């Protein structure tokens, strides 16, 4: 039994990588800079 | 029932292999099991296929 193996499963739901998450990072969110 | 199991049939790569084994399944009919063990030793007169 291999360690790194696509055992098609859902940890609810981390296997599903998603882009389009980059838009809130640039135009939505504020950072502590600019205690 | 436990031969398409092990968990992880909730994977959308299995869906095809899912039904292939399912449509190849039989039920544990008490008499049907005994007929397989008995046919192994019993002499025949008709050439079954």
């Amino acid at each position: 039994k291999p360690i790194i193996e696509r055992q098609g499963e859902t940890v609810d739901g981390l296997t599903i990588i998603d882009t389009s998450i980059v838009w809130p990072i640039l135009c939505q969110c504020t950072y502590p800079l600019v205690e | 029932k436990r031969y398409f199991p092990e968990n992880l049939e909730q994977n959308q790569s299995a869906a095809r292999l899912v039904s292939a084994v399912k449509a190849r399944a039989s039920e544990a009919d008490i008499s049907s099991i005994h007929l397989a063990i008995a046919r192994e030793v019993s002499p025949m007169f008709n050439v079954h296929e």
